[PDB]
């Protein structure tokens, strides 16, 4: 492991720089939300929070109440922890419900129908993050959102350029979407205003009743019924039902640094620590960034790491996911071994690796 | 999706992913909740250990990461984009790590991903031509297509200054401090 840099004058790309606080994200507004938390005194997990709930009114493409995620949280004593608060599938939900007349999977019903959705786990998450590590009251931090929704802001080129493309698609199929995000029978454009009261209220009552307004109370009853309505499945018992679970990160150590990620569910941070594990063995900084041999050590690497994500991962509160053999540096030597820098391996010739001796 | 990473004054850090899945998930709002619902159900395999299955998460590929130098919270990232985050969040480490790169170098080079099946090395704009015949020479079969992520990072110093970098491929997004 070389040298780090952290930027001088001399670089082409500079980084934002701060002496005490910093927040990063997709949107302006729900940045500067953020740093106003931090500013006022609220700590990393006060911020995180209003961000998510700044982004659930000003990044509707992604940011949401009405879906799900992931958190890693690292306290300044060293102390590092994962929040699942990813949607659950309904207690009603079945193996086969995708799959049309013929036995074949129906790609809209899983889309855009009312069956597409799983139980939304993000104000549970965010609740459950708050409760235990934050310092400041759930009001204070959802307060910039309700503001948001209630008072509005200027449609951005990303939001406009999304509701266009994407949002055409999806939205004004529904009168209720239609009646929050088109005007007079077109997108909302760039400098428009975007104001969002029935948020506002969700918003505004989630500030007031705590998480439970979303599981148990009046926008619980206004899921349920959309459901009811429309085909769907998640009832109130779903939402009663639904906890976030905090997990143990998966964690690496890369060259005497320590990597941690989102454990299983995740099919992700696994594998980041396993394609690390494997990029060890080789001297990296010596091919260097965008050359053919470091290119081809990680691409072949990644193609071992992918074909194992394909076979041994899953809901961890279901099976039984072997996360210690394919995190074992031994396991990941024997696929360094297998590396040759002159000559990539055909994909039909790898398969997921035999974890026996690593288990 | 969307990834958002978070370091107080104190040395606490955070980094979140979440989402609707797709942009507007259903595009359906909750009746007069103003909030709409996701398509997480689209994640599960339709036709064993993901299928679909009551009271199940779907996996998904989100990977909020954070590393830890010389003892110290030091880089906290994260990106949507599918199965392409592991790549995405794994060339924020090894660029930082490996090539000396700082967070927003780290964070405007090019990206490139292999995930076995397809096999093709998939990259974005921005390798040599020189490169990218070296690797088809050594077998590899390069795919150019569209960019990949929208990473949202925060190196830290050792004396708790601050660096971050928002990703070009995303307009109006901000890093910013105090
Ligand atoms: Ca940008």
């Amino acid at each position: 492991a070389p040298p780090v840099s952290y930027g001088v004058e001399e670089d082409v790309f500079h980084p934002v720089r701060a002496k005490q606080g910093m927040v990063a994200s997709v949107d302006a507004t729900a940045t500067q939300v953020g740093v106003d938390i931090l500013k006022e005194g609220g700590n990393a997990v006060d911020a995180a929070v209003a961000v998510g709930y700044a982004l659930a009114v000003t990044h509707p493409q992604a940011g949401n109440l009405g879906g799900g995620g992931f958190m890693l949280i690292r306290s300044k004593n060293g102390n590092t922890t994962a929040i699942d608060f990813r949607e659950m599938a309904p207690a009603k939900a079945t193996r086969d419900m995708f799959l049309d007349d013929q036995g074949n999977p129906d790609s809209k019903k899983s889309l855009t129908s009312h069956l597409a959705s799983g139980t939304p786990g993000t104000v549970a998450g965010f609740s459950l993050a708050l409760d235990k590590y934050g310092t400041m009251p759930l009001n204070k931090v959802v307060q910039p959102a309700f503001k948001l929704a209630r008072d509005g802001f200027i449609v951005n080129d990303a939001l406009a350029d999304d509701l266009k493309t994407y949002g055409s698609e999806v939205l004004p199929n529904h009168e209720n979407s239609k009646a929050i995000f088109w005007k007079e029978g077109e997108p909302l454009k760039k400098g428009d205003t975007l104001v969002q009261a029935n948020l506002a209220k969700s918003l505004e009552m989630i500030a007031e009743n705590g998480p439970d307004e979303f599981y148990k109370g009046t926008i619980a009853e206004q899921i349920a019924q959309e459901m009811q309505k429309n085909g769907g499945l998640i009832t109130k018992e779903d939402l009663a039902a639904y906890k976030a679970v905090e997990r143990t990160p998966i964690s690496g150590d890369y060259r005497g640094y320590q990597v941690y990620s989102m454990p299983p569910p995740s099919s992700g941070g696994i594998h980041i620590v396993q394609i690390l594990n494997i990029l060890e063995n080789f001297d990296m900084k010596k091919y260097g960034f965008g050359s053919a041999d470091a290119m081809q050590i990680m691409a072949e690497a990644e193609k071992y790491a992918y074909a194992d994500r394909s076979e041994y991962l899953g809901d961890p509160d279901f099976v039984k996911v072997p996360w210690q053999a394919l995190t074992n540096k031994a396991y990941a030597k024997s696929i360094a071994d297998q590396i040759d820098i002159n000559k990539a391996k055909p994909s039909s010739e790898i398969r997921p690796g035999k974890l026996a001796p690593y288990e | 999706t969307t990834h958002y990473s978070v370091v107080d004054k104190d040395g606490n850090a955070v980094a979140v992913t979440y989402t609707l899945n797709t942009t507007f998930g259903t595009g359906i709002v909750a009746g007069e909740s103003g909030i709409l619902l996701n398509n997480q159900m689209d994640d599960f395999s339709a036709k064993d250990a993901n299928a679909v299955g009551p009271n199940k998460r779907p996996l998904s590929s989100m990977s909020p990461t954070i590393v830890v130098k010389d003892g110290k919270t030091w880089l906290v990232t994260g990106s949507p984009g599918g199965s392409r985050i592991i790549t995405t969040v794994l060339q924020m480490v090894v660029n930082s790590i490996d090539y000396g790169l700082n967070v927003a170098e780290a964070t405007n080079a090019p990206r490139f991903h292999h995930q076995w099946l397809p096999d093709e090395l998939r990259v974005e704009k921005g390798f040599s031509p020189d490169t990218l015949k070296l690797l088809e020479a050594k077998g590899q079969k390069v795919a150019l297509k569209e960019a990949m992520g929208s990473t949202q990072s925060i190196m830290v110093g050792p004396d708790g200054e601050l660096y971050g970098a928002s990703d070009p491929r995303s307009v109006d997004d901000l890093t910013a401090g105090y």
